[PDB]
RNA sequence: CGCUGCUGCAGUUGAAACGCCCGUAGUUGGCCCCCCGCCGCCACGAGGAAACGGGAGCGCUCCAGGCAGGCCCGUUGGCCCCGCCGCGUGGGACCGCGCAGCGGGCGCGGCGCGCCGCCGCCGCAGCCCCGAGGAGAGCGGGCGGGGGCACCGGUACCGGCCGGGGACGGGUGAAACAGGAUGAUCCCGCCGAGACCGCCGGCCGCGCAGGCGCCUGCCAAGACCGCCUCUGUCAAUCAAGGGCGAAGGCCGGGGGCUAGAAGGCGAUCAGACACCACCGUAUUCCCGGCCGUAAACGGUGCCGCCCCGCGGCCGGCGCGCGCGUCCCGCCGGCCGCCCAGGGAAACCGGGAGGCUCCGGGCUCUGGGGGGAGUAUGGCCGCAAGGCUGAAACUUGAAGGCAUU
């Protein structure tokens, strides 16, 4: 227990930045986001872009390894100004 | 600096830390010179003569300041020693025991010799001064 | 903060006698300060010393005569044995027979002249000469 | 001049800081004030932060300020 | 020694300030040293103002003038005579001179 | 600036006798 | 000076030299201390309620016109704050700072403003422990703040 | 040798204030109660080996000595000193520190007492220092390039065009390599992209420092001020420990206009591979982490006190007056000049003053020049490197500030 929390399965394989990277993305696949719905924390990844919340029971599309992306929270904030103006 | 009553052990242990930057003390008390010192702790000590060389002196005086390289019995170092008065360098011959005493700068080199720590006294156990006065 | 109301206070004192002034206010009245003004008027060093009441922690207007050199405080208050309140008047004061320390003592807080006569050691406050 | 000090002289006085002085004192009184629709006297601080409303018109009759409260409706002065 | 109290700066109350270039030299030049000597010019020399007033035929145009605030660096300055190395007395005046 | 370009030199100087440490292990 | 800041100020308050009741006020100590009792009904904090009785009513000095100062008359009735006004008044700065942390995570200078006030929290809360007007138990954290105000 | 500094060193520039802020131990704590209880404290006791040291007497011929000697105090050989944190008694200023109700009676509680109870039993003024130019909290009122976040506008540079028109254009110290009838440069009409926030813009301001400047909207804060608001010392500095920290750099993405480490190049010059011209990769810029350094400066740690005038600016507040961004003050900040004072001077005087006349409190660091911020071990970092950190050895100066 110590700097490879969630890459130790890797064990002396693979090299440092896989393992690095790894230990960023697998840690933000195996997390528990915010259902937007229902506001509560039990979104979970069931497939790559597939959201699922396990209280609210809604399934939303998202991003790989996040319910939400930079990317995607950029563009429902340009969508909303946009769309208050037209 | 500190003044409390009860502040007696910060000032003791500030005098121990700082008491080592003042140079002397570290070469008195540290003991890192008692074993470099060629002569350990000893006032002089006996040795054999391996070759007769001359120091060019230091600027600006101009000078073959005569000295031997003497190997000391006690550590097996060889060191250097200057043959102190005129011409008394004939009186030592290499293979010859010698006897070696500080320069009195306390292992400091003295004037216009180069590295050059001691200066020998005795040379086949005859006061050197003795044989320059031809005393011996 | 103000660890030592004594410091400030006969700072101040020797400060408006340096420039030369009738009146001085401390802004800290102390019990230790009062005696200490008390034992300088005893001597003659300064006048009347007023402790104007603020219902807080109080202030005094000392009268300044224009009599005293350097009145300090030695600070901590250290330990004088009976057979060193003479090593103290060397280092401290200009000549035996001109000058006074004050030392706190379980009879009172007195000159050292009178200490020495007693035979008797106190804490050192401080030296007014 | 011979003025000196524990018998300072009071206008100096005031113009010196509260806590900067012989003794600290409130720079601060009570206003003896009347209002428009009541002639009863409302006693007020002259510093009031709080919202004062008048014994009688129902709207506040502090304004309150940086040092000290003005007043919206009719003003009396000086209490005793 | 230090030359001067300033530190050949106006910086007070500040860690920091932002950097101009020298016109001449290019060198980036904090603001508060810069030399930053204003001009209020005419758009023409005034030997060819007379000439180009009398051409116009405008009714009551002036020749425009010319606005440029000039930041020099300290060595650009000095080289182009924009100030002049004085002594230590004269050092600390102040006031615009000539 | 000879301070700065001893520096520098240290540590050129420095990596390289990290490297022949490295080499021995 | 300011614990946390460099910065030197002086805005303090003078109480007047007398201690007694002035000649124009009309309050005896049971109409004031009945204001004082009705003022916690509203839950207004000692800090108010003395405000309160200086500017509507003319105490400008309580304890002048009583004999005990807002807390004491409270405490006296065992109405008195749970957790001193002074803690609870920094712990609501902490959660409201710890609040907008939540949207921005750059604000590095809100964060450190945090660091500070918590700083006087904990401070406070072990004089408070010591002297035993907060139970031993009390612990300040801080996710577990939200609870707590 | 005050070159180790308790007395008694130094740290603006000679060597040396940690880049900043929080912070635990540690150290240090405003004023305050006359009366005692425990402290420390101090006084004097006992009791503790001589030698030695100091010292009484004594002519070993003097002497270094030695306790001798002279018909002799009970002839001498006295007496002082083991630093003793031990003890005994006294004092109780200073120094900390004491939460609990008392008191009467019963009562001779198993030779005297206290306990320990029990009864309101009517005897207690029964039971609150005050409110720090300490500190936190509050309310009010303005204040600011303080922070974040979204939105945005403006030219300029660069690129891509449409038109026009015609020979050079760049570049410089002079040039030269690049560019130009594939019509450049130049002018206009546009357009793309990415940075950047001009002039206003400062002896302005804000921020804990690093730092901070488009336009709008939002969010949380912050210092200052005013106060008859609350609390009642809740404090000061700080190893360990936490966070922050220009630029450059590094890592994983985005972006790529401008400059531009490297690279290449034209001119130089004996040679320049350098400065200067030109092209240009990393970089610059964004997001998520690292790094932990700067002449991170005021080369000046922090909290507190008094301290001499004359100014300017800045943010509050109040006073005067008819009355104006007037005037005088107050508080806080930024500053200039400065009488003393200090200093080796330079100078500083909102301190570097109140210091050989040397002692308000707390931390840090230095101890001639190098070797060397190296070696080695450690810790940390992805690395670069950071933090800690010698010695052998060498040397008579190195340095400060002034004056010709």
């Amino acid at each position: 227990t110590k700097k490879v929390g969630l890459t130790g399965k890797y064990g002396t394989r693979y090299g440092r930045a896989a393992r690095k990277q790894l230990l960023k993305i697998e840690t933000s696949q195996k997390a528990k986001y915010t259902c937007p719905f229902c506001a509560k924390d039990k979104v979970r990844r069931t497939a790559c872009g597939i959201w699922t919340c396990r209280s609210c029971s809604k399934t939303m599309a998202g991003g790989a390894y996040s319910l939400h992306t930079e990317p995607a929270n950029a563009a429902r904030a340009t969508i909303r100004r946009l769309r208050l103006a037209r | 600096k500190t003044s409390g009553l009860y502040t007696a052990r910060k000032l003791r242990t500030v005098r121990r830390v700082n008491r080592w930057a003042d140079k002397k003390y570290r070469k008195a008390h540290l003991g890192t010179w008692l074993k470099a010192n060629p002569l350990e702790g000893a006032c002089m000590a006996r040795g054999i003569v391996t070759q007769k060389i001359g120091i060019s002196a230091k600027q600006p005086n101009s000078a073959v300041r005569k000295a031997v390289r003497v190997q000391l019995t006690k550590n097996s170092k060889k060191i250097t020693a200057f043959v102190p008065r005129d011409g008394s360098i004939t009186y030592i011959d290499n293979n010859d025991e010698v006897l070696v005493a500080g320069f009195g700068r306390a292992g400091r080199a003295v004037g216009d010799i180069p590295g050059c720590r001691f200066k020998v006294i005795k040379v086949a156990g005859i006061g050197l001064l003795a044989l320059f006065l031809r005393k011996r | 903060v103000r660890i030592n109301v004594l410091r400030d206070a006969l700072k101040s004192i020797c400060n408006a006698q340096r420039i030369g002034k009738k009146q001085v206010i401390v802004r800290p009245s102390s019990k230790v300060i009062i005696e200490f003004l008390q034992l300088m008027q005893k001597n003659g060093y300064i006048s009347d010393f007023a402790v104007v009441d603020n219902h807080r922690s109080n202030r005094i207007v000392v009268n300044l005569i224009g009599r005293l050199n350097k009145a300090g405080v030695i600070s901590p208050r250290f330990d004088i044995p009976a057979n060193d309140i003479e090593k103290w008047v060397v280092n401290l004061l200009p000549s035996r027979l001109f000058g006074h320390i004050i030392l706190t003592t379980s009879q009172g807080i007195m000159d050292h002249i009178e200490a020495q006569h007693r035979q008797i050691g106190g804490k050192v406050i401080g030296y007014f000469y | 001049m011979n003025v000196d000090l524990l018998y300072p002289d009071p206008v100096e006085e005031q113009r010196k800081h509260k806590l900067k002085r012989l003794v600290q004192g409130p720079n601060s009184y009570f206003l003896e004030i009347k209002c428009a629709g009541c002639q009863d006297i409302v006693v007020v601080y002259s510093h009031a932060n709080t919202p004062v409303f008048c014994p009688g018109c129902t709207s506040q009759i502090s304004i309150p300020t940086g040092g000290k409260c003005a007043f919206t409706s009719q003003v009396e002065r000086y209490r005793q | 020694p230090v030359k001067r109290r300033n530190n050949g700066r106006s910086k007070y109350n500040c860690g920091h300030t932002n950097i101009v270039r020298c016109q001449n030299c290019h060198r980036c030049v904090p603001k508060d040293k810069v030399i930053k000597r204003f001009t209020i010019r005419n758009i023409v020399d005034n030997t060819i103002a007379d000439d180009v007033l009398n051409a116009c035929v405008i009714q009551g145009f002036a020749i425009p003038k010319l606005y440029n605030k000039v930041q020099y660096c300290v060595s650009c300055s000095i080289h182009n005579h924009i100030v002049r190395v004085r002594s230590r007395e004269d050092r600390k005046i102040r006031t615009p001179p000539k | 600036m000879r301070a700065k370009w001893a520096k520098k030199r240290m540590r050129k100087l420095k990596r390289k006798r990290r490297h022949m440490k490295a080499r021995s292990k | 000076g300011r614990m946390h800041s460099k910065g030197k100020g002086i805005s303090r308050s003078a109480i007047p030299y007398t201690r007694a009741p002035a000649p124009w006020n009309k309050y005896t100590p049971e109409d004031v201390c009945e204001q004082i009792c009705k003022l916690a009904k509203k839950g207004t904090p000692p800090s108010r309620i003395g405000l309160i009785l200086r500017d509507q009513f003319a105490i400008g000095q309580v304890k002048n016109v009583t004999g005990s100062k807002i807390v004491r008359i409270l405490k006296a009735k065992g109405l008195a704050p749970e957790i001193p006004e002074d803690l609870y008044c920094m712990i609501k700065k902490a959660v409201a700072i710890r609040k907008h942390l939540e949207r921005s995570r750059r604000d590095k200078d809100s964060k450190f403003r945090l660091i500070l006030v918590e700083s006087r929290i904990h401070r406070l809360a072990r004089y408070y422990r010591q002297a035993r007007r907060l139970p031993p138990t009390f612990r300040y954290k801080s996710d577990q703040a939200a609870a707590l105000l």
